[PDB]
């Protein structure tokens, strides 16, 4: 939901702020879902750099990547269009991890789901990396929305 | 149409899309397998006569070959390879390979259920007491198996049911194999008897067979008087096949060595021609009895059946459950079905009293000469 | 003695014959558990006693 009445979900981006491990983690946690449908670039702009910062065991960004894939979702944010294209081709700090790879990957997996000509940059932390994660992807940027409908 | 475009179109990017990557990647979960266990084995069965002592050899008769003492497998001790055991034989070495388990034939596993029939105790109104106690027989000692040792004692580990043709014991078995749980086996007599003499005898045992492997079985017996009841016997010899399969059924069924989990339910329509050996209690304990509703029963029956229709909320089943002394709920559906066509023969959604009056007067009464409720009553 | 015995007798494949005619002109016929009759003029290992239909 939204917070109706009392806002427990706002006022915990207060608590959420730190680049350490657990409290980045559940906070990620937290503000993931807090942020969906609550949707806000400071937890991005908090992680991002965080992000930037790239440490799973301590800046806890790998999980926010996916947290914060569950933010702006199904709507086009240039911003993380470019953000994790600014974080993940650049392969911020400690990224050698498959890991970093596919935090960042599905992070804009999830944002961007229809809005036609603007979800492009989605794939590009995505299909770039090549698993059995990646050459698929590729054209599922463009059933970025549908809910019934798959088994092909 | 154009949500209809957009339909095709978008199965046509799959479509067009599929065959891209087919293109480029062009067996392992088995022929790696196959190859794997092809290096393996087959190993003809084996039937073993018996084993000896002061060393091993097993002593074995195959099949369409015949005997030879061979040894065993090593990965096998000497006691896990009783006798009467079809075990598995290096084809050419001829030594025990491996040991395995035992027949049943096709036609036992053939009738073990694999699904369930839905009939809930929702559907079994106007039984209050017939499924109370059925519940004892076959319900309560194969989920709660507390109590009956808190206090030590046993439940009736077979159960009749019989009536005349329409009271709802196929359901009972139906709806017991719904909630239950355990292993309904649905063996009907018709079943029993077939060609060859002492061929009954087999299935029985299979059955029982089956039953044993599996703790907590429910055998069931629809049609029992086509397996065997009544014992005649004279310078004819004729129900005599089926009676033995029936002292079969009977030994094991209740005499020397216990039988075990296997609970058991009867059904019949005329529980009046069963051999003494079936009904006396250890093999036949509670006799449940499936009465021709009464008043309340039949409102029951009537609100269950028409429940889940279109029916006219005004009209009371009450009037019409009166106007039902001794029918079957059976009958009672075809009324409630009935007015259906009635209902549908005009144009109308919903049924009037009338229309189920019709109905009881177009069945019921109508279909009087036929019956046979009275003359299964008495047990013809 | 012990060694071509346990060869022969080693051979754990064992075809159970029944026994038919023990015919003392030491001879004497089996049939096997492949139902086939092979008249040994050797009983070989097994005394006479031991032989029987
Ligand atoms: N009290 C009842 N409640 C619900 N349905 C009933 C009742 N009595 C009879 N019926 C219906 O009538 C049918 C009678 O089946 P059953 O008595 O098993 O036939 P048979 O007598 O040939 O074994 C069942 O299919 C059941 O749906």
């Amino acid at each position: 939901v939204r917070n109706e009445c009392d806002p427990a979900l706002a006022l915990l981006s207060d608590y959420v702020l730190h680049n350490s491990n657990t409290m980045r983690l559940g906070s990620i946690f937290g503000l993931g879902l807090a942020y969906a449908g609550s949707n806000r670039e400071d937890v991005l702009t908090l992680l991002l750099p965080v992000m930037g910062d790239s440490k799973s065991s301590m800046e806890v960004a790998g999980v926010t990547a996916l947290a914060c894939g569950m933010i702006a979702v199904g709507s086009c944010n240039g911003d993380v269009t470019s953000t994790i294209l600014q974080t993940i081709m650049e392969k911020s700090e400690t990224e050698l991890k498959d890991t970093y790879a596919r935090w960042l990957p599905l992070g804009l997996g999830l944002n961007h789901l229809g809005k036609g000509e603007a979800i492009e940059a989605i794939l590009a932390a995505l299909e770039v990396v090549s698993e059995p994660f990646r050459s698929f992807a590729n054209t599922l940027v463009d059933v970025c929305a549908y809910a019934g409908s798959g088994n092909v | 149409q154009v949500e209809d475009d957009i339909q095709q179109l978008l199965k046509k990017i799959n479509e067009l899309t599929g065959i891209k990557e087919s293109d480029t990647g062009l067996l392992a979960a088995d022929k790696q397998t196959l190859q794997s266990e092809q290096p393996l084995q087959v190993a003809r069965c084996t039937k073993i006569i018996n084993a000896d002592s002061e060393d091993p050899k097993y002593i074995i008769n195959v099949k369409q070959f015949a005997k030879f003492v061979v040894d065993l497998s090593d990965q096998v001790a000497p006691t896990d390879i009783e006798e009467g055991m079809r075990v598995g034989v290096d084809r050419n070495k001829y030594q025990i390979h491996i040991p395995l388990p035992p027949k049943i034939d096709p036609t036992v596993t053939m009738m073990q259920v694999e699904e369930k029939p839905d009939v809930t105790y929702s559907d079994v109104g106007g039984c209050k007491e017939q499924i109370e106690k059925l519940r004892e027989v076959v319900e309560t000692p194969l989920l709660h198996p507390e109590r009956f040792v808190n206090l030590g004692i046993e439940p009736p580990k077979g159960v009749l049911l019989f009536g005349p043709p329409g009271t709802g014991k196929t359901l009972c078995a139906r709806a017991v194999a719904n909630r239950t749980d355990a292993c309904f086996i649905r063996v009907i007599g018709s079943e029993l008897v077939q060609k060859y003499v002492g061929e009954g005898a087999r299935m029985v045992r299979e059955l029982f067979e089956m039953a044993r492997t599996k703790k907590a079985c429910l055998i069931f017996f629809d049609e029992i008087d086509a397996i065997g009841g009544a014992r005649f016997d004279d310078g004819a010899g004729g129900d005599n096949e089926v009676q033995r399969t029936m002292l079969e059924l009977i030994n094991q069924l209740d005499g020397f060595d216990p039988r075990g989990n296997i609970k058991v339910l009867m059904a019949t329509n005329r529980p009046d021609t069963l051999d003494p050996a079936l009904m006396r209690p250890g093999r036949l304990d509670r006799k449940i009895e499936f009465s021709l509703p009464d008043l309340e029963g039949r409102t029951h029956i009537f609100k269950i059946h028409a429940r889940s229709m279109s029916v006219e909320r005004d009209i009371r089943f009450e009037l019409l459950a009166r106007l039902c002394p001794n029918s079957t709920g059976a009958e009672i559906r075809s009324v409630c079905t009935e007015a259906g066509m009635f209902a549908i023969r005009a144009r109308r959604k919903i049924a009037t009293e009338k229309d189920f009056l019709e109905a009881v007067n177009k069945v019921i009464k109508s279909y009087a000469k036929f019956s046979a409720t009275p003359r299964y009553m008495t047990y013809n | 003695e012990n060694s071509e015995k346990i060869k022969v007798n080693k051979t754990l494949p064992y075809l159970v014959s029944n026994v038919i005619e023990l015919l003392d002109v030491k001879c004497a016929v089996i049939k096997t558990s492949t139902r086939q009759t092979y008249f040994l003029p050797v009983i070989g290992l097994v005394d006479a006693e031991k032989l029987k239909p």
